[PDB]
RNA sequence: CGAUGUCGGCUCGUCGCAUCCUGGGGCUGAAGAAGGUCCCAAGGGUUGGGCUGUUCGCCCAUUAAAGCGGCACGCGAGCUGGGUUCAGAACGUCGUGAGACAGUUCGGUCUCUAUCCGCCACGGGCGCAGGAGGCUUGAGGGGGGCUCUUCCUAGUACGAGAGGACCGGAAGGGACGCACCUCUGGUUUCCCAGCUGUCCCUCCAGGGGCAUAAGCUGGGUAGCCAUGUGCGGAAGGGAUAACCGCUGAAAGCAUCUAAGCGGGAAGCCCGCCCCAAGAUGAGGCCUCCCACGGCAGCCGGUAAGGACCCGGGAAGACCACCCGGUGGAUGGGCCGGGGGUGUAAGCGCCGCGAGGCGUUGAGCCGACCGGUCCCAAUCGUCCGAGGUCU
RNA sequence: GAAUGCCGGCAUGAGUAACGAUAAAGAGGGUGAGAAUCCCUCUCGCCGUAAGCCCAAGGGUUCCUACGCAAUGGUCGUCAG
RNA sequence: CGUGAGGGAAAGGUGAAAAGAACCCCGGGAGGGGAGUGAAAUAGAGCCUGAAACCGUGGGCUUACAAGCAGUCACGGCCCC
């Protein structure tokens, strides 16, 4: 290779533009049946260590 | 212009005359007609057929009022032949016999991304005699300054399979309607378990 | 392409993988519960079931067997005595894999218990 | 649906039981039909079967013999229409599956190699008292 | 599968012991050779005082290959040799006796006179 | 000249046509067959090898043919680096000499990261005046387009004879393309077995690690594959090229033409296959929801639906796509079958022993085809119409 | 306003290349505001004419212990030259 | 920096006075929010003034059928005085 290299500096506007895809999505998070807590879905509850309805953690 | 909807089920080989014949078969009936497409309503002929039952419960109140409509139980798959009109309101393997000859369309397999080499047969390069890391490249993709750019539809690599493709003038081995079975001669697109469509051979 | 292929590489080689899966497999019958990262959690269920159906048929043939992969002949009386008569009635699903809800700090790794089933 | 039963449904029409059984390393006879001019003939090709391919219908079995001078292998369907019949000529005991080594061996080797097979002779013998 | 390069045994008595293909003669671009196709070769061995001499060009047809060949009714044979009959433009043989079995393939091809001097027909 | 890397090869093409072949013609010193010469024609095709750095060319074996040119003598941020064209060395030659020639000879550093356009793939957004779930039309694109042999017609027409047809009809090939894995043939990183050395568990027996990122060796399922298998080029219709005519004046004859009408190419349009409504010209059909509160606009809770999250998938870089989520067979286990390996361990018997025999096609056993709620897809959340104007 | 000017500051490339041998990791326990990364235990792997031990150069407190973690450490750090 | 001869930087300013922010609050700390000092605290020690590039938050106008040395001339729309 013959080591590529920027042409032209990349504007405020461009490289602001490639970044319209960089926002984050914030965590998804159900209520607790138990504790009502804010967690992940699908997770062991780790404000009371219960799931599916039982205890399977010490928190 | 007779067409059914079917699942590719596996491949064997039977044994007709004294030759080996590989067969692919395919389970394609029963397909009950949900909807008919006609040149008043719809500008052109065809007939929407359907196939495999669907658990009620995954099927969603739009799809279950089109399905009603047609007095017809919920199904996993919605397609149309095209310029076909079945007489019944349901088209089984029966609207083919032996010796006829078939087009078939399936969604052929997918290699994910895909090299010059695989997708168009490109030489690739030497693997000896100095080669630099270029022995699955494609080498040059132009000229110079003119035309300083690259033609559309250069071959690269990409994408390659997971797409629709048709295998025409399939022979028919044999129709085994008591299991909805087609067997038919030679190889069809996509994996086994697959969704194909069985039509009517479009050479003469 | 991987179409129809079974099992994680877990980018370790071929010897490495196994000594992963006989480790933990040691380290679970021995805690009866461990912490893991989710796809090795998932891929330890098959492993160590195995070995567990293997003491419930009891003979000496299958301790034998699973000495092969866990070495330790004290452990291999552990499971054999203690841990497979529980299970003499399931009929597979010896373990259960579990998600925690916080990753890892210093690399982010979601993280799951492994446990054998009551 | 069950796509394996629908495949050996397909199968069932053309599978065969009336062939015997045999191992890599057996000696056998197939008699074989054949098409020449103008006519069709059984012609036999008795050797050593150095394998045999398993895949239920889709089996097939290699048998190799030399034929003056030269080595020939044959790939037979096991369940082919075109074998008349296979007889069991001798029953060899081998330590593999696949007999590929043979292929590089003198006469006087394979004979070492290959001893007769007497627990499947004697077996041979007991049934072939016929009631 | 013979291609240019390939030594073949020649399972004649022409006197050529080994030749070496250089063309397959069967259509403007034909890779490779099997059983029943011509070829052009070199004669690379020969014992002495044979109708055919090191170094002549000739034509042969192949009779045997170490490729297995497949037939339509899903048998297949294989050889443990490559080997030809050297032959003429009239297809027939130019010597007089062949040796070791032939593929039967060369009957349907027209190679009648070299089937039938054959000791074995497979 | 604050650099536009120069030969040749390889790779990848694409274009021109003054056409090498295949298709269509006229003339012939065209009997036939085969040629010659010119015209139309760029759709496709245009082999492998020896020599030499070679381009070129000569040669060998074939072929329907082995076309010629353009694209910075196409293509070194794609590769090579044999030629040439830095430093070493030598020969011939020239020069008193230092050195010189392109004359020859051997050798001699070819730079991981692509910003923009372009190109191949894949998404995110918004739009397509209500919001939705499906199924579609095809404007417009792309792909493909080759060709040979034998046989019948018929040893006929033609020809003294050698030789040998048109037209029409069969069959079989080569190369190329798309798909596929039943067969054939590969791979199959741990599916099975055998083996050496060493260390270890536990002394024997039986095993484990390491010898590669498989220690070595013999095998090998699914998958992915070609060497293997199926299938394709068309047919057919339309309009034409050169060219051949019909009728026919101007020009009492003649003229394919000035009016009008036929015939006529592998080429052009369609037909086949694939993409495709961002086709903003945003198309069509079937079905679902509804006239909701407060203040062509705002806030709010909804509906039909959707997303999120999870179990996964011959789908896949992420993303997307597709299936499934206890109303459940989605993966994992377990069970049956397939499949590979090829007769485990233990025990008994024969042998001084290495071993052998029996139990035993045993034991082990990825992916393949199924079964089974044993394990895990718990529990949930958030979006989302109220339909502008003539 | 330019001198491939000088000094300094700050951008672009870009959340991109990379994080320095493919000897390799796993779990449990502890500590702590915080732990893949520190301590302890078990299991696994790698070196073993060394990747172990001793001496001479050279370096110059890097040694030991306590207390620390802003910076240094290519991440982290409760650890550490 | 260099074996050495030798080369050779950068770095000034709270306030009149330390009155240099007790004490409380979040935080492991850093840092901040109150209280308090001061005529002044965006004079708070990373301290006079505090330009420009450069980065961000909020608001007005505007933008997803469009061809561009980015401006200019005209008109219309919206916002502001
Ligand atoms: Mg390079
Ligand atoms: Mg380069
Ligand atoms: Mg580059
Ligand atoms: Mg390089
Ligand atoms: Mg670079
Ligand atoms: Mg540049
Ligand atoms: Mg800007
Ligand atoms: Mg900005
Ligand atoms: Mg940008
Ligand atoms: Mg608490
Ligand atoms: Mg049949
Ligand atoms: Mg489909
Ligand atoms: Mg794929
Ligand atoms: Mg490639
Ligand atoms: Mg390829
Ligand atoms: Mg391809
Ligand atoms: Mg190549
Ligand atoms: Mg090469
Ligand atoms: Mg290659
Ligand atoms: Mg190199
Ligand atoms: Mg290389
Ligand atoms: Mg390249
Ligand atoms: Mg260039
Ligand atoms: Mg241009
Ligand atoms: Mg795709
Ligand atoms: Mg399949
Ligand atoms: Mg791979
Ligand atoms: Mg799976
Ligand atoms: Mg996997
Ligand atoms: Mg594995
Ligand atoms: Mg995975
Ligand atoms: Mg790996
Ligand atoms: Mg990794
Ligand atoms: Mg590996
Ligand atoms: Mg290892
Ligand atoms: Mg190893
Ligand atoms: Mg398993
Ligand atoms: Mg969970
Ligand atoms: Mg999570
Ligand atoms: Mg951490
Ligand atoms: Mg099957
Ligand atoms: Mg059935
Ligand atoms: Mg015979
Ligand atoms: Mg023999
Ligand atoms: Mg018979
Ligand atoms: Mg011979
Ligand atoms: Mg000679
Ligand atoms: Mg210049
Ligand atoms: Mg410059
Ligand atoms: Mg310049
Ligand atoms: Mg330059
Ligand atoms: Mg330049
Ligand atoms: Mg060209
Ligand atoms: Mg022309
Ligand atoms: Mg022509
Ligand atoms: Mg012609
Ligand atoms: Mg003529
Ligand atoms: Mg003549
Ligand atoms: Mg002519
Ligand atoms: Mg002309
Ligand atoms: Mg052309
Ligand atoms: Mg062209
Ligand atoms: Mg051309
Ligand atoms: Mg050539
Ligand atoms: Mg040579
Ligand atoms: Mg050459
Ligand atoms: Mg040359
Ligand atoms: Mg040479
Ligand atoms: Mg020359
Ligand atoms: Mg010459
Ligand atoms: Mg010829
Ligand atoms: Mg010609
Ligand atoms: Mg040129
Ligand atoms: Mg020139
Ligand atoms: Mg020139
Ligand atoms: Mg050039
Ligand atoms: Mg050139
Ligand atoms: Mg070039
Ligand atoms: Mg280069
Ligand atoms: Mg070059
Ligand atoms: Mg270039
Ligand atoms: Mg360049
Ligand atoms: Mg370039
Ligand atoms: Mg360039
Ligand atoms: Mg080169
Ligand atoms: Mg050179
Ligand atoms: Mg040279
Ligand atoms: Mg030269
Ligand atoms: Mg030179
Ligand atoms: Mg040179
Ligand atoms: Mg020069
Ligand atoms: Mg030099
Ligand atoms: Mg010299
Ligand atoms: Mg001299
Ligand atoms: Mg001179
Ligand atoms: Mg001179
Ligand atoms: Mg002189
Ligand atoms: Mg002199
Ligand atoms: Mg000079
Ligand atoms: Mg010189
Ligand atoms: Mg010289
Ligand atoms: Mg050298
Ligand atoms: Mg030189
Ligand atoms: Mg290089
Ligand atoms: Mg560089
Ligand atoms: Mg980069
Ligand atoms: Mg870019
Ligand atoms: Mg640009
Ligand atoms: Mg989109
Ligand atoms: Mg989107
Ligand atoms: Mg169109
Ligand atoms: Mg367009
Ligand atoms: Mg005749
Ligand atoms: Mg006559
Ligand atoms: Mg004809
Ligand atoms: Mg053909
Ligand atoms: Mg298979
Ligand atoms: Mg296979
Ligand atoms: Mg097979
Ligand atoms: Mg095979
Ligand atoms: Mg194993
Ligand atoms: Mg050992
Ligand atoms: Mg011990
Ligand atoms: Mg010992
Ligand atoms: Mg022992
Ligand atoms: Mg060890
Ligand atoms: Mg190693
Ligand atoms: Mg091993
Ligand atoms: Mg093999
Ligand atoms: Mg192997
Ligand atoms: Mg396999
Ligand atoms: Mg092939
Ligand atoms: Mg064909
Ligand atoms: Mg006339
Ligand atoms: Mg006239
Ligand atoms: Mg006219
Ligand atoms: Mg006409
Ligand atoms: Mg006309
Ligand atoms: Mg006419
Ligand atoms: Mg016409
Ligand atoms: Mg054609
Ligand atoms: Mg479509
Ligand atoms: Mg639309
Ligand atoms: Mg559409
Ligand atoms: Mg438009
Ligand atoms: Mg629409
Ligand atoms: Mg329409
Ligand atoms: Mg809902
Ligand atoms: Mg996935
Ligand atoms: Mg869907
Ligand atoms: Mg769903
Ligand atoms: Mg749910
Ligand atoms: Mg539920
Ligand atoms: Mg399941
Ligand atoms: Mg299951
Ligand atoms: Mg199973
Ligand atoms: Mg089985
Ligand atoms: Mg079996
Ligand atoms: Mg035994
Ligand atoms: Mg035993
Ligand atoms: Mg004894
Ligand atoms: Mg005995
Ligand atoms: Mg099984
Ligand atoms: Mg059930
Ligand atoms: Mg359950
Ligand atoms: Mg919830
Ligand atoms: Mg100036
Ligand atoms: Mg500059
Ligand atoms: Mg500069
Ligand atoms: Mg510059
Ligand atoms: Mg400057
Ligand atoms: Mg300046
Ligand atoms: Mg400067
Ligand atoms: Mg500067
Ligand atoms: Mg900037
Ligand atoms: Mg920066
Ligand atoms: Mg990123
Ligand atoms: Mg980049
Ligand atoms: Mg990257
Ligand atoms: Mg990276
Ligand atoms: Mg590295
Ligand atoms: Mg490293
Ligand atoms: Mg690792
Ligand atoms: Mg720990
Ligand atoms: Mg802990
Ligand atoms: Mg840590
Ligand atoms: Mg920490
Ligand atoms: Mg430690
Ligand atoms: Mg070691
Ligand atoms: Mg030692
Ligand atoms: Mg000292
Ligand atoms: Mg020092
Ligand atoms: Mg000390
Ligand atoms: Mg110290
Ligand atoms: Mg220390
Ligand atoms: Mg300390
Ligand atoms: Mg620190
Ligand atoms: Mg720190
Ligand atoms: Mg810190
Ligand atoms: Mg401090
Ligand atoms: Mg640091
Ligand atoms: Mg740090
Ligand atoms: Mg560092
Ligand atoms: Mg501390
Ligand atoms: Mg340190
Ligand atoms: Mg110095
Ligand atoms: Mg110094
Ligand atoms: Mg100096
Ligand atoms: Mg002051
Ligand atoms: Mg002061
Ligand atoms: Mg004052
Ligand atoms: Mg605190
Ligand atoms: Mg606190
Ligand atoms: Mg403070
Ligand atoms: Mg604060
Ligand atoms: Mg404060
Ligand atoms: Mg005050
Ligand atoms: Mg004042
Ligand atoms: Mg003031
Ligand atoms: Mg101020
Ligand atoms: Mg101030
Ligand atoms: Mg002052
Ligand atoms: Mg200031
Ligand atoms: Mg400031
Ligand atoms: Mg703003
Ligand atoms: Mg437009
Ligand atoms: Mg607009
Ligand atoms: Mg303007
Ligand atoms: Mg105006
Ligand atoms: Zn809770």
């Amino acid at each position: 290779a013959k080591h590529p290299v920027p042409k032209k500096k990349t504007s405020k506007a461009r490289r602001d533009a490639r970044r319209s895809h960089h926002a984050l999505t914030p965590p998804t998070l159900v209520p607790c049946p138990e504790c009502k807590a804010m967690k992940p879905p699908h997770t062991v509850c780790p404000e009371c260590g219960y799931y599916a309805g039982r205890k399977v953690l010490e928190v | 212009m007779k067409g059914i909807l079917g699942v590719k089920v596996g491949m064997t080989r039977i044994f007709r005359d004294d030759r080996a014949v590989p067969v692919t078969v395919i389970l394609a009936g029963p397909c009950p007609v949900v909807q008919r497409r006609t040149p008043e309503k719809d500008g052109y002929t065809a007939v929407q057929l359907g196939f495999l039952p669907q658990n009620p419960k995954r099927v969603n109140r739009p799809l279950k009022g089109h399905f009603a409509k047609a007095g017809v139980e919920p199904v996993r798959i919605l397609r149309e032949i095209r310029d076909f009109n079945p007489e019944g309101d349901t088209v089984t393997v029966e609207i083919f016999k032996p010796g006829e000859r078939v087009d078939v369309t399936g969604t052929s397999k997918g290699r994910g991304f895909a090299g010059v080499m695989k997708r168009w047969n490109f030489a690739g390069g030497p693997d000896s005699h100095g080669a630099h890391k270029i022995h699955r490249h494609p080498g040059s993709i132009g000229n110079r300054k003119t035309p300083g750019r690259v033609y559309k539809g250069k071959k690269m690599a990409g994408h390659y399979g997971a797409e629709r493709v048709t295998v025409m003038n399939l022979e028919v081995v044999d129709v085994i309607p008591e299991e909805n079975l087609l067997l038919v001669k030679g190889a069809v697109p996509g994996p086994n378990g697959g969704l194909v469509i069985v039509r009517e051979t479009k050479k003469a | 392409m991987r179409h129809l292929k079974s099992g994680r590489k877990l980018n370790r080689h071929s010897s490495h993988r196994l000594a992963l899966y006989r480790n933990q497999a040691k380290s679970l019958l021995t805690h009866g519960r461990i912490t893991t990262t989710v796809p090795k959690a998932k891929e330890l269920r098959g492993f160590v079931d195995h070995l567990i159906h293997l003491a419930k048929r009891g003979d000496l043939h299958a301790r034998r067997l699973v000495l092969r992969d866990l070495q330790d002949v004290k452990l291999v009386r552990k499971l054999f005595d203690e841990i497979a008569p529980r299970y003499r009635d399931r009929q597979g699903g010896y373990t259960r894999v579990l998600k925690l809800a916080e990753r890892r700090r210093g690399d982010g790794a979601p993280l799951a218990l492994v446990e054998l089933v009551e | 649906m069950n796509r394996g039963a629908l495949i050996k449904l397909v199968e069932s029409r053309y599978v065969r039981t009336d062939l015997p059984e045999f191992r890599p390393g057996d000696t056998v006879r197939v008699s074989y039909k054949v098409k020449e001019g103008n006519r069709t003939r059984i012609q036999d090709f008795e050797g050593i079967v150095i394998r045999i391919r398993r895949n239920g219908f889709n089996t097939t079995f290699t048998v190799r013999k030399v034929s003056y001078g030269v080595g020939v292998e044959r790939i037979f369907p096991l369940h082919s229409p075109l074998i008349q019949k296979i007889d069991i000529v001798q029953r060899g005991r081998a330590r593999r599956a696949k007999l590929y080594f043979i292929r590089n061996l003198s006469d006087r080797e394979i004979r070492r190699k290959l001893r007769a097979d007497r627990k499947r002779i004697d077996q041979d013998r007991a049934a072939e008292r016929a009631a | 599968m013979i291609q240019p390069q390939t030594y073949l045994e020649v399972a004649d008595n022409t006197g050529a012991r080994k030749i070496m293909c250089i063309r397959v003669l069967k259509g403007s671009n034909a890779k490779y050779a099997t059983v029943g196709d011509v070829i052009v070769a070199s004669v690379k061995e020969a014992i002495p005082r044979g109708a055919v001499k090191e170094g002549d060009v000739v034509k042969a047809v192949v009779v045997r290959t170490k490729k297995e060949i497949k037939r339509p009714d899903g048998s297949a044979i294989r050889f443990d040799d490559n080997a030809a009959v050297i032959i003429n433009n009239q297809l027939e043989p130019r010597g007089t006796r062949v040796f070791g079995p032939v593929a039967r393939e060369l009957r349907e091809k027209g190679f009648m006179k070299i089937v039938s001097l054959a000791p074995e027909v497979l």
